[PDB]
């Protein structure tokens, strides 16, 4: 494509009202108020490496009539913020993965009291070899996964 | 040391 493959886009509903395009080329795409984050969103709740998407090869457990993904690309999204990040619906604690389908809305804070509302529209654009894209479709309803030494090593050279 | 939470 252009260069980049999934679009995280500051929505007006956050305080921010910006644009982010994670470069396909760019794994994984670290987010947060810190400059060497690959995003930069500047929020005094917000960590230098408050969350990172990551990319990885989807494959299923076996294709028996029906042909799955078959062994395409897929995006998860990375929190290693402690102010825990919220996708859509589910919950993202420091050291959590989520898979994010094309138009994911992820929050990366949010204060009741505070008033503090954030929230980035994830817009895949470029497909680079994408079983689909992200339509993250599974046995699980959208399931919040968790981080192993693999995640953290990403984020260690950050 | 930095401290983040959110009630």
């Amino acid at each position: 494509g252009n260069g980049r493959f999934l679009t995280l886009k500051p929505l007006p509903d956050s305080i921010i009202q910006e644009s982010l395009e994670i470069q396909q080329g760019v794994n994984p795409f670290f987010i947060g108020r810190s400059e060497d984050c690959n995003c930069k969103i500047e929020d005094n709740r917000l960590s230098r490496v408050h969350c990172f998407i990551f990319k990885k090869r989807h494959a299923v457990g076996k294709s028996m009539y029906e042909s799955p993904a078959q062994g395409l690309d897929d995006i998860w999204y990375c929190h290693t913020g402690t102010n825990v990040s919220y996708l859509n619906n589910n919950r993202m604690i420091q050291g959590t993965k989520f898979l994010l389908q094309d138009g994911d809305e992820i929050k990366i804070i949010w204060d009741k009291n505070n008033k503090f509302v954030i929230g980035f529209k994830v817009e895949i654009n470029d497909t680079t070899g994408l079983f689909n894209e992200g339509l993250g479709m599974l046995q699980e309803q959208r399931v919040v996964l968790k981080q192993t030494a693999e995640e953290k090593d990403l984020v260690k050279k950050l | 040391e930095d401290i983040y939470y959110l009630d």
